[PDB]
């Protein structure tokens, strides 16, 4: 539901992976298949 | 021997009551070393107001008892020197307790003015201009 | 019994948000003052009685 | 591997619990700990009682449920995803015949093998009241696992507003040799090795600290030296405190 | 030998070559340098005061 | 059993990525969040301790704001103020009949990126940046991806306004992380679309926004006459006219190989 | 103790307004009249450096080595710089200039003031960068064994309220205490090529960053051991107060012949 | 009279682990205990809601869940009745959220005696921990209980209800109290192994001190700072009684 | 993992027996005969196969006859050729427990050279060369010095059965004990 937070990537041990939030701020959440390969595509919220 | 607050506080109460009148050094010993020792706050201003009680007969000797513990940390402690003088110096008005409770009575915690306050006025009834300036 | 008392004033004070400074605008003589504060935008805020 | 760290909340729950349920010596009070530990560190994040009972024809005979096991579990997931049950509770009395057999039965249940938390949760011993034990048959055969403690940053200052040496080591030391000589002579008798051999002549030379002795003198010269000079200078702060008395005095002569 | 390049010195009527640089005792000797000249300063101060 | 799954990772929580300006001690650091301010750190705990350097990316708590775990650093792959494109996307003997200006890229870029050998033999430096000049509508563009096609170069496009935004220090974070990438994914074209923006001459000595222009500038003549020298990652420029490329980069040393399209 | 302690804001310290009261402006735009502690109110007490502030308490949790960061990137040091007299032979004019003006300060502060003429505190250089000057000035400090600062001097142009002055102000700090050393302004033609006739406005951001400066470098140096050095594309005018005798004192020429 | 509110070690502490976890953007949740009243209230113990996408109002109490926690509760020991309810909100000196009065009025009309406690972990991280416990005002006993009072009288006459803060106290037991101090075994077996690690470091912790004492020295020079110089001193002292011991 | 379980054969464990015997007697590390009695080999496995050789060779590890070597089974399967490398590590282990046990009630690392030469019952070389392989065996370390006639090596290896472990822990008990009451009563006085 929104109010909800959306995020503009522009970027295309285990995996770690880089998001961009447009509150301009860069968080640490894993791709080692708790969250998905196809929930990351540049341009895009 | 009760480990409850309530009980300790009431301890104190029971050497003043039992040793009233002529003063006991066993008594007094007993008092200011719960007085010291015991950290609590009921505890510690309990056992400064039994001093009072025990030493109502040599009444001269209760403002060197105290001298040091009104000027001694924590307002309880501060507070129980008040009931002290004002208990076994009243009547007498003894020059000497009235001296230790000017300070007191106006210090920031309220309930330290309050006591003082209760305290001047029991040693200083009828008791007067000109006899005293300072009432 | 000094060093403890002035141990416990000390950590009240340790226990604050700061002061905002700010420049007074003008002064209104119903005691109010118009200030810029550097720290927010522009506030009327109430005269004080230490000054 | 194994290194378990053990919430306050536990240690503290399994006290009240044992009071409140007026569980008495001679019954048993046994639970449940569930975190996560398919993690070579053990968290034990919370616990909870388990419904526990023992007869009178013989009290290794008992009854423990598994219903209040599978839908309790589903209640602490939905607070915090990540606290389903890999063992289990004891309160004591402790290390009973039986106190064996809850694990083949807590094997029904359980993701890797029962950790058994036995806690001397009336507070009531001298030391550790954890006596915690990874649960292995083969009998109550009980290899003790040596952890408490590790808790949260909020919990942590919590305690902390609640709540507000050679020789107590040594004789505690004293106790075990003189337990171990007795538990050998008991041994000898019962029956009609490197750890004790380590425990005799290693020693036998403040005893160890003896060969290190001289090391120690000569950094223990230079430590005294910087000791000295710190009397020095309490010696002279001492002479501006006898001056202060020295002005006040002749201020009072001069009026 | 003489500016202590070489870790020890000449037996001569042996005629060996012999260490005497066991290492270094006075590792900690400019620590101890210091110590002193601390020591030094404070009795100097102290007599100041007390006459 | 997935969708529960989901559930459970919305209580596996993230964290936010900061990077370490300086280490004071190994109790105190300065580290920059994301979120914005500056901030004095110590550490907690599942760290290591020998992936600490200055300048790497770390991973800080929401509530703690301390050091939880040490996290490689990071260039970011972008699309949007450089465009990578491993290889191009056209061919360099295919587009033959543009040959004089073949011969003389092939010669200047390929011959020390496959043979660095030669060039340091003789005791010269391997060839800086290379200009081209003259219409990029008559098939520059071509040219520029067509001999990375052949390296197998990283062929990194810039759009050089991309380079101007207006925020303290995003536009020196570019130039850095464009360069450390080019020498990680070396060989690499770095390929400068019209250059009058990222290296102007000032629009008549006056500013209103030609000092941008100048920070841009500055930065690139620093990269070049560093200590970090230009043999396996190059650099070529791209601009129709030369009467508004600066001075310091028509002077050799900054460029000085300049080709004619003819 | 515990009650001061980490995590942390950093702020800076402008002054100290009576006793155990301090100013500080903090480096996100909160500024806080704060308390310094009664045992970092005497003999540890600056009237400007960097500190360690609380997010809670609003209290002088600690004072800070000055190199406190901005949201600009940092600039370099570069300890024993590695271009070090490459190209020599035939520079005979230029290497003799560099070599009185730079170099002797370093070495010795106390033979100038001794003669009583003013060392050069600023140094302006001026003609090509990269084709023989950069060379012999990155090798006089290597040779002199100071700390090369190679420090971005196109790089105030942060777009924002002052980040840029609160830099400086640590750079020139930092220079003093780590000294000897170089503080190498890349381009200072950037911050300091404005208004001669009322042309090349848009410059008002660096008109603060400019008088913080002139306020550090002037007000240091006085002895030198810690040196300045200009460098310009070739040249460019600069704004009246640099170029005043007491700051660039030498101006040297890279010979056209 | 009114309410003095005694909050149980595992109370307090399961009010501090739910309430982080949920965040702001809040959980909310249920107290459990029991009191007779006029100076004793007792909570127990507490359990956490389940977090709802509406905020943490009346709509985020599932009557399901808190059924089932509480029969379960009961059967190992530990169920009792709501004596309030608490939570996790952006913290209010005149009420934490504006759902926390909302829900704590529609439970005023069945209780007379529920209080709303919360902890704010935003100021719960300056090393103490905020924390607030309000009620609502009642009628016809704040006023026959604590000139009299004209300001609470024409208050009470004239709102019904109005915010009034309730005191912080703690209860623990003794059994709690002596095997705390006893963790806080690693306390006395690494009271061994620090003595042991501490001479082997002293080599450095020798030199610091060394140089402390050349600063302190200089110090008391300048002046004629005496005060640091006897701290200074103290320490110094402390130190040596340590290095000692160890060996 | 076999006998516990039981699902035996009477040929299975046949095999297992005097295989056993045969593998004990043809090599070695630990100690000869000691963990053959902690080590069923025919404790109801099965008593067939002639296991007196096992007691033999407890009798000839200490005598260290040549005769007893061929007497202890029958001569061409004492042999084995297994034996011919077996008998000087077979030989090191009999004096190394022996010594252990014996020399000092506490245990400590210090053996004089000729006292492990007169129990070992072999030449003044030959034992130098022995020595010199039983230090690159390992179970030992902390470093012997071949001049000073000190084996100086630190003590750590296991020691032989439930029996003089006993005795032995009872008396190293009592001192270690006395030790650390001494320490204590000092402190707790003062």
């Amino acid at each position: 539901q929104l109010p909800y937070l959306v995020a503009n990537v522009v970027e295309v041990v285990g995996k770690a992976a880089v998001v961009k939030t447009s509150s301009r701020q860069t968080v640490f959440l894993p791709m080692v298949g708790l969250v998905d390969p196809d929930k990351l595509k540049p341009n895009d919220l | 021997a009760s480990d409850e607050s309530l009980l300790r506080y009431g301890g104190a109460f029971t050497i003043a009551l039992a040793y009233a009148g002529t003063g006991n050094n066993s008594a007094v010993k007993r008092l200011l070393h719960v007085a010291v020792s015991d950290s609590n706050d009921d505890v510690r201003r309990a056992a400064v107001i039994a001093l009072g009680f025990v030493l109502l007969r040599d009444y001269t000797t209760v403002p060197r008892i105290v001298q040091l513990l009104s000027k001694s940390h924590n307002a309880h402690v501060r507070c129980g020197t008040a009931f002290a003088l004002g208990i076994a110096c009243a009547g007498k008005g003894l020059q000497s307790a009235i001296d230790v409770l000017d300070p007191l009575t106006k210090d920031p915690v309220d309930f330290v003015r309050q006591a003082a306050m209760i305290a001047l006025s029991m040693i200083l009834i009828q008791q007067t201009e000109k006899l005293n300036p300072q009432v | 019994n000094d060093k403890v008392r002035f141990i416990k004033d000390e950590l009240r004070l340790l226990q604050e948000p700061g002061s905002y400074v700010g420049e007074v605008i003008k002064i209104v003589s119903d005691k109010k003052v118009l200030v810029k504060v550097q720290p927010e935008g522009k506030y009327i805020v109430d005269v004080a009685k230490d000054i | 591997h194994e290194k378990v760290t053990i919430a306050p909340l536990v240690l503290l729950s399994a006290l009240d619990h044992y009071e409140r349920t007026q569980t008495k010596e001679n019954k048993r009070c046994v639970g449940v700990i569930l975190g996560d530990a398919n993690s070579s560190t053990i968290r034990v994040t919370n616990s909870f009682a388990l419904p526990f009972e023992e007869d009178e024809k013989n009290s290794d005979v008992w009854f423990l449920d598994h219903n209040y096991i599978e839908n309790m579990n589903e209640m602490c997931k939905k607070i915090n995803a990540k606290e389903k049950l890999i063992g289990w509770y004891h309160s004591g009395p402790k290390l009973r015949a039986s106190d064996l057999k809850i694990n083949e039965l807590f094997k029904k249940y359980t993701q890797n093998n029962p950790l058994l938390l036995i806690v001397d949760v009336k507070q009531q011993g001298v030391g550790l009241p954890t006596d915690a034990y990874v649960a292995i048959e083969q009998e109550k055969t009980f290899l003790h696992l040596p952890c408490t403690i590790e808790a949260e940053e909020a919990e942590e200052i919590g305690v902390e507003h609640l709540l507000r040496i050679r020789l107590t080591n040594q004789l505690k030391s004293l106790k075990g040799l003189q337990s171990k000589l007795k538990d050998v002579v008991e041994y000898l008798d019962k029956v009609i090795h490197t750890i004790l051999g380590k425990l005799q002549d290693v020693f036998n030379l403040n005893n160890l600290q003896k060969a290190l002795t001289v090391k120690t003198n000569d950094e223990l010269m230079v430590i005294y030296i910087s000791n000295l000079v710190r009397s020095i200078i309490a010696f002279d702060d001492l002479i501006e405190n006898k001056i202060q008395n020295k002005k006040i005095q002749e201020q009072r002569v001069k009026d | 030998i003489l500016d202590k390049i070489f870790y020890g010195v000449l037996d001569q009527g042996n005629g060996w070559l012999y260490v005497y640089e066991t290492p270094n005792q006075d590792a900690t000797y400019d620590s101890a340098l210091e110590l002193v000249g601390q020591l030094n300063k404070v009795v100097d101060q102290l007599f100041e005061k007390a006459s | 059993d997935k969708t529960e799954n989901d559930i459970k990772a919305l209580q596996s929580i993230g964290q936010l990525i900061g990077e370490v300006m300086k280490e004071l001690s190994e109790e105190k650091y300065i580290v920059k969040a994301s979120s914005g301010p500056r901030y004095i750190v110590g550490v907690r705990n599942s760290v290591d301790r020998s992936k600490l350097k200055k300048g790497v990316r770390v991973t800080l708590d929401i509530t703690t704001l301390t050091i939880m775990r040490i996290l490689p650093r990071e260039t970011d792959p972008l699309v949007y103020n450089m465009t990578s494109f491993e290889q191009g996307e056209i061919t360099f003997d295919g587009i033959g009949g543009l040959t004089e200006q073949i011969r003389e890229l092939r010669e200047v870029i390929e011959l020390p990126l496959k043979n660095p050998e030669i060039f340091q033999r003789v005791g010269i430096k391997p060839p800086k940046g290379v200009l081209l000049y003259g219409p990029p509508g008559t098939g520059k563009t071509l040219l520029a991806k067509a001999v990375a096609a052949t390296i197998g170069a990283n062929f990194i496009f810039s759009p050089a306004s991309g380079i101007v935004d207006k925020y303290i220090g995003e536009s020196a974070r570019i130039i850095r992380e464009m360069f450390a990438y080019a020498k990680e994914h070396e060989p690499c074209i770095i390929f400068m679309d019209e250059v009058d923006a990222i290296g102007g001459r000032r629009f008549s000595e006056g500013t209103s926004a030609d000092r941008e222009i100048q920070r841009t500038l500055m930065e690139l003549l620093t990269q070049m006459d560093g200590f970090d020298n230009l043999g396996q990652t190059k650099i070529i420029m791209a601009t129709n006219r030369p009467d508004t490329l600066d001075p310091a980069l028509l002077r050799p040393g900054r460029l000085d190989r300049k080709v004619e399209i003819p | 103790k515990r009650i001061q302690s980490v995590p942390l804001v950093i702020g800076q310290f402008l002054e100290p307004i009576d006793q155990n009261t301090g100013i500080v402006s903090s480096t996100t735009g909160m500024s806080y009249v704060v308390r310094i502690l009664s045992t970092l109110d005497r003999e540890l007490l600056k009237p400007s450096m960097s500190v360690a502030l609380h997010r809670h308490s609003n209290a002088l949790v600690d004072i800070l080595p000055p190199d406190s960061d901005s949201s600009i990137s940092v600039m370099g040091e570069n300890e024993k710089p590695d271009v070090t007299y490459a190209d020599v032979g035939g520079l005979d004019m230029q290497k003799q200039e560099i070599r009185e003006a730079v170099e002797l300060p370093l070495v010795q502060a106390d033979l100038y003031e001794q003669i009583g003429i003013d060392p050069p505190r600023g140094v302006l250089l001026y003609g090509p960068p990269g084709t023989g000057k950069t060379m012999l000035v990155k090798a006089v400090a290597n040779s002199t064994k100071a700390a090369f600062i190679r420090v971005n001097g196109s790089e105030f142009v942060h777009k924002y309220l002052g980040e840029g002055p609160r830099m400086v102000r640590d750079v020139f700090r930092l220079a003093r205490e780590n000294a000897p050393s170089i503080i190498f302004i890349d381009e200072v033609d950037s911050i300091a090529t404005k208004r001669f006739d009322a042309q090349t406005g848009s410059d008002r951001e660096v008109q603060r960053i400019l008088i913080e400066l002139l306020t550090q470098m002037d007000g240091f140096d006085q002895s030198t051991n810690v040196k300045v050095i200009m460098a310009t594309n070739r040249a460019d005018t600069l704004d009246p107060a640099l170029l005043r005798p007491g700051r660039l004192d030498r101006k040297i020429e890279f010979p056209s012949l | 009279t009114k309410e003095t509110v005694y909050i149980s070690s595992i109370a307090l502490l399961k009010m501090l682990k739910h309430g982080r976890a949920g965040v702001p953007m809040e959980v909310m949740g249920l107290m459990l205990g029991e009191f007779v009243d006029d100076y004793t209230v007792n909570v127990v113990d507490v359990f956490a809601m389940p977090q709802s996408g509406t905020g943490v109002s009346v709509e985020a109490v599932d009557d399901v869940f808190q059924a089932k926690m509480m029969d379960m509760l009961k059967q190992t020991g530990r169920d009792q009745m709501v004596v309030g309810w608490y939570h996790s909100h952006p913290g209010f000196g005149c009420w934490l959220s504006s759902v926390d009065v909302n829900t704590q009025k529609s439970f005023e009309q069945l209780n007379s005696r529920a209080v709303a406690v919360v902890v704010d972990p935003i100021q719960s991280v300056k090393g103490k921990v905020v924390i607030d416990a309000f009620r609502l005002i009642d009628t016809g006993a704040l006023i026959n209980n604590l000139l009299n009072k004209a300001n609470i009288q024409a208050l009470i006459h004239g709102l019904n209800r109005h915010y009034y803060s309730l005191n912080i106290d703690y209860h623990k037991t003794a059994k709690e109290t002596k095997m705390l101090m006893n963790l806080h075994y690693e306390e006395k077996e690494e009271s061994n192994l620090a003595a042991t690690k501490s001479m082997v470091k002293i080599a450095e912790q020798y030199s610091k001190r060394i140089e402390e004492e050349k600063e302190l020295t200089e110090e008391e020079l300048k002046t004629r700072p005496k005060k640091h110089l006897s701290e200074t001193a103290d320490e110094t002292l402390e130190n040596n009684i340590v290095s000692v011991l160890t060996a | 993992t076999l006998e516990p379980s039981t699902s035996i054969t009477l040929a299975e464990r046949q095999q297992l027996a005097y295989d056993l015997s045969i593998s004990a007697l043809l090599g070695d590390k630990i100690y000869n005969f000691g963990e053959l009695l902690h080590h069923p080999i025919m404790e109801t496995i099965v008593n067939d196969s002639n296991y007196d050789w096992l007691f033999q060779l407890l009798n000839a590890l200490t005598v260290g006859d040549f005769d007893k070597f061929d007497s202890l089974i029958k001569v061409q399967i004492s042999k084995i050729p297994i034996l011919a490398q077996h008998e000087s590590f077979l030989r090191q282990k009999i004096c190394l427990m022996t010594l252990i046990e014996t020399v000092f009630v506490k245990n400590i690392r210090m053996l004089s050279f000729e006292d492990i030469s007169k129990a070992t019952h072999l030449p003044k070389d030959n034992v130098e060369h022995l020595v010199m392989r039983a230090i690159s065996l390992g179970l030992l370390k902390g470093s012997i010095d071949q001049v000073n006639e000190l084996v100086t090596i630190s003590w750590v290896q296991p020691r032989i059965i439930s029996g003089d472990q006993i005795t032995k822990m009872k008396d190293r008990l009592v001192e270690w004990n006395d030790q650390v009451e001494k320490l204590g009563k000092k402190m707790e006085a003062r």
